[PDB]
């Protein structure tokens, strides 16, 4: 199927606590692979991804120096952020940025990502075209300008197009067996009495992976959107993911419901109903 | 692979 | 300005009394990033919990999850206790086998 490689970036400023810590956290779909911390030396490889494993010196050295260049860059723009918000030097801000590529089975580029965010709000990104800004208010337009100056949106394509999308399909490559393997859901559905007339029919979806799932119920064969409480969907902490769907529904109507899950693991979707 | 932020804001 | 955390208290795999498993707690959806989380047994903070690398969804917001490896039995109670800005007092969310 399609795959993502993304870089979840974010610098934090502690006034009277020491420079801004900044973190750099590398997915490759649903599996964290690398962080960078400047609170620590070394980057981690997480154990979950041992086809990282396999990059010699050269790649750690080089990722090491450009972590090192950015801890730089998102350290001054706090600086400067703060000036372009009218901002004391008292409180604590928060940049964000996350950025990279998702390409289709023939590993062609199918889009690319570059987004920044300060104290939780949209700042800047650039566009799907890969060559224009949507700056969010005046001091965006500001960095809009100094970027349109500099000819970033050229440099950022670079990135998007050539390395990106090279070393996504070549983390693939070593990660074949793991990557490239969707894990479907284990179903079940439970019911508990609300009351003497109503009672909550929950539909779960365990062990799966990729993340992207849909849990839906239907009553009838309709499509019950507003009245089925959904949870955010959970990791269950090794590698896999959990969800469930639940709908309150008058006693004796239960067998008018069925739960409709999809997900890459199955090859096509599971219908499931309450077992009594 | 990171990518350098040559530009700040 | 600030989003208030949503949380999600449970277990990596289905519960059995006796049988080793691991406790999580999720956290989501919050900004700032400062959060305070811990993991409580029979009301007790429990010592050691390790925890996921801070991250972020589309929308910005950060998330992250606490676990510790645990065994369940009839009578020991579980919750996660959870604290941040937008929060007057700690919020506890209880263990419940079927959420």
């Amino acid at each position: 199927g399609s795959h993502s490689m993304r870089y979840f970036d974010t610098a934090m400023s502690r006034p009277g606590r020491g420079e801004p810590r900044f973190i750099s956290v590398g997915y490759v779909d649903d599996t964290q692979f690398v962080r960078f911390d400047s609170d620590a030396a070394s980057p981690r490889e997480e154990p979950r991804a041992p086809w990282i494993e396999q990059e010699g010196p050269e790649y750690w050295d080089r990722n090491t120096q450009i972590f090192k260049t950015n801890t730089q860059t998102d350290r001054e723009s706090l600086r400067i952020l703060r000036g372009y918000y009218n901002q004391s030097e008292a409180g604590s801000h928060t940049l964000q940025s996350m950025y990279g590529c998702d390409v289709g089975p023939d590993g062609r580029l199918l889009r690319g990502h570059n987004q920044y965010a300060y104290d939780g709000k949209d700042y800047i990104a650039l566009n799907e075209d890969l060559r224009s800004w949507t700056a969010a208010d005046t001091a965006a337009q500001i960095t809009q300008r100094k970027w349109e100056a500099a000819r970033v949106a050229e440099q950022d394509r670079a990135y998007l197009e050539g390395t990106c999308v090279e070393w996504l399909r070549r983390y693939l490559e070593n990660g074949k067996d793991t990557l490239e393997r969707a894990d479907p859901p284990k179903t079940h559905v439970t019911h508990h009495p609300i009351s003497d007339h109503e009672a909550t029919l929950r539909c779960w979806a365990l062990g799966f992976y990729p993340a992207e799932i849909t849990l839906t119920w239907q009553r009838d064969g309709e499509d019950q959107t507003q009245d089925t409480e959904l949870v955010e969907t959970r990791p269950a902490g090794d590698r896999t993911f959990q969800k469930w769907a639940a709908v309150v529904v008058p006693s004796g109507e239960e067998q008018r419901y069925t739960c409709h899950v999809q997900h890459e693991g199955l090859p096509k979707p599971l219908t499931l109903r309450w077992e009594p | 692979f990171l990518r350098g932020r040559a530009y700040g804001l | 300005i600030q989003r208030t955390p949503k949380i999600q208290v449970y277990s990596r795999h289905p519960a059995e009394n006796g049988k080793s498993n691991f406790l999580n707690c999720y956290v989501s959806g919050f900004h700032p990033s400062d959060i305070e989380v811990d993991l409580l047994k029979n009301g007790e903070r429990i010592e050691k919990v390790e925890h996921s690398d801070l991250s972020f969804s589309k929308d910005w917001s950060f998330y992250l999850l606490y676990y510790t490896e645990f065994t369940p039995t009839e009578k020991d109670e579980y919750a996660c206790r959870v604290n941040h800005v937008t929060l007057s007092q700690p919020k506890i969310v209880k263990w419940d086998r079927d959420m």
